């Protein structure tokens, strides 16, 4: 099947979801240097901006090649922010307890 | 930008080669600072480099 | 409530420059970006320029961005224009507005919310 | 040179609508749904009137709305009285992190 080639660290993002329950994989669950890798039935949707309006300045290095830069910010300057809901975060942080409490 | 700081992009002048190799132009860019690290130990504090 | 005052009426001659007041009251003075805009006597509105009061970043319109200073004391709440350059095209009525929300997320800048207005000062080159 | 295009005079009598035209381009009007209407009597500053569009603010009620299709936009006044002879003024986001003002539309009430 399809896999998205998602290059991201502490979370997954974009894969494919566990068809009835929150899976939990680990080598030995035993060892704390494990990376614990916790597979959710339900996707939790975070959206991510950059609300300053930079642009585009190419500035000619060498014979025919460009080397391409941030030129003025167009506008006022704001915060490049992520957003997850509170609830739902919650809710799937207390599902990622109970089948973790299923080990302890 | 506009009679008012930003913090997390340093304003860099350098001068470039242009394409004729015994030529050259300064040019600006605005630089986020986690790729600008400060030159040396000497005594001057407006003189940077790339992370590079 | 929410109430902006200007200073007086002013008259000066060509080639010099001038600052209009605008005092702030009610919602002070941050929260909100404020906007300067312009009316010739007997023309329509012509917008200058805008203010964001908490971190003093201005811009303003592609006529005017040689002539126009915007700066602001926060302890009083209280913003000030200076116009250089005095032409007899820039005798008019001056007005200060509100705007919109500062919000740090999102660019409120452009918002043409103009809530409560000053009374206006008339400028007058001669 | 860059200001906003608006009719120089709308004129009806009272119980009529009218409708007030706010002409830019695809740039500065088509672009957002930043548009305000604002009215104005001689001798005082202009009110605010109309907001993004279509929204109303506190003290107006269902007599004053607002429409925007394409570059241009519009306001209707509904039940017209003598209190609405005014000039009238249309403000949109101008591009660039700008917003203009064009020359306003003198109501008069017949
Ligand atoms: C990610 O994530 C993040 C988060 O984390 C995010 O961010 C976000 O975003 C968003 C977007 O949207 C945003 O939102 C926004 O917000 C804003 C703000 O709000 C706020 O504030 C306000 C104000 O406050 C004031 O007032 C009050 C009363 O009201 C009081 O109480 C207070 O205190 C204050 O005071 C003042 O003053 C003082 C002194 O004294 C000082 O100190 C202070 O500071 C101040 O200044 C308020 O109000 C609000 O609240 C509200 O809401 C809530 C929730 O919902 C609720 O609960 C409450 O209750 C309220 O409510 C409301 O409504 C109601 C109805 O009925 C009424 O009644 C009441 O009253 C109220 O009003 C808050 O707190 C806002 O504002 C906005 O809105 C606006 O805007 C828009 C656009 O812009 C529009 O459309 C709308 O419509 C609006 O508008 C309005 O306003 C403006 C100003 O701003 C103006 O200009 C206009 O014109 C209008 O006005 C008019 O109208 C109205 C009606 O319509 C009336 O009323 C008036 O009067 C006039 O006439 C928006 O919403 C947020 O914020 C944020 N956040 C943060 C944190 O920042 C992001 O985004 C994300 N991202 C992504 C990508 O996603
Ligand atoms: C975020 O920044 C972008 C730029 O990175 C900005 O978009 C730009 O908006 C301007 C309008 O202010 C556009 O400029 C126009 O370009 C067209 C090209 O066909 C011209 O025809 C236009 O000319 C008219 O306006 C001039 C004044 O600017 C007059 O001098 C002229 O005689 C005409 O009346 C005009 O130059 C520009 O193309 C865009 N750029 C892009 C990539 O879209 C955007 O507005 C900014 N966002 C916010 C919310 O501010
Ligand atoms: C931002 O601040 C600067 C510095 O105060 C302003 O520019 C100068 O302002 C001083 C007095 O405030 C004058 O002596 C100079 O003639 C001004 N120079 C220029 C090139 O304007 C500036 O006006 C402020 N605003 C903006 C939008 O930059």
């Amino acid at each position: 099947h399809g896999i998205r080639p998602v290059v991201s660290t502490q979370l997954l993002l974009n894969g494919s979801l566990a068809e009835k329950e929150i899976v939990i994989r680990s080598e030995n669950l035993t060892n704390n240097a494990k990376i614990i890798i916790v597979h959710l039935h339900t996707p939790v949707e975070i959206v991510c901006t950059r609300p300053n309006n930079n642009t585009r300045k190419s500035v000619r290095i060498g014979p025919g090649q460009t080397f391409y830069a941030t030129g003025d910010i167009i506008g006022d300057i704001k915060q490049a922010h992520c957003n997850i809901s509170e609830e739902k975060w919650n809710d799937t942080l207390q599902k990622v307890g109970i089948e973790l409490q299923k080990h302890f | 930008v506009k009679n008012g700081t930003v913090e997390e992009m340093k304003n860099c002048s350098f001068n470039t080669t242009t394409e004729i190799r015994d030529k050259e132009k300064k040019e600006y860019a605005l630089f986020y600072k986690p790729d600008i690290v400060p030159l040396s130990e000497t005594n001057n504090t407006s003189e940077y480099r790339l992370i590079n | 409530q929410v109430q902006l005052v200007q200073s007086g009426a002013e008259m000066k001659n060509p080639g010099a420059s001038v600052k209009v007041s605008c005092a702030a009251s009610g919602y002070t003075f941050t929260d909100f970006y404020i906007h300067w805009v312009r009316q010739a006597p007997g023309q329509g509105l012509q917008w200058m320029g805008w203010m964001n009061p908490k971190t003093g970043r201005t811009n303003t319109a592609q006529n005017f961005q040689g002539r126009v200073t915007m700066t602001r004391d926060t302890s009083i709440g209280t913003a000030y224009m200076e116009l250089r350059s005095l032409t007899s095209d820039d005798t008019a009525v001056y007005y200060c507005a509100t705007g919109g929300w500062i919000s740090l997320y999102y660019d409120s800048s452009y918002y043409p919310n103009f809530d409560h207005w000053g009374q206006g000062t008339l400028v007058t080159v001669s | 040179q860059s200001a906003l295009t608006q009719p120089a005079s709308v004129s009806g009598s009272p119980g009529q609508s009218i409708t007030i035209s706010c002409t830019g381009t695809s740039y500065d009007v088509g672009s957002y749904d930043l548009v305000s209407w604002y009215q104005q009597h001689p001798g005082k500053a202009p009110k605010y009137m109309i907001y993004e569009v279509n929204k109303r603010p506190s003290g107006v009620s269902n007599r004053f709305s607002g429409s925007k299709s394409g570059n241009t936009a519009s306001l209707t006044i509904s039940g017209l009285q003598a209190e609405d002879e005014a000039d009238y003024y249309c403000c949109s986001f101008g591009g660039s992190a700008t917003v203009v003002c064009g020359g306003g539309t003198k109501v008069t009430v017949l």
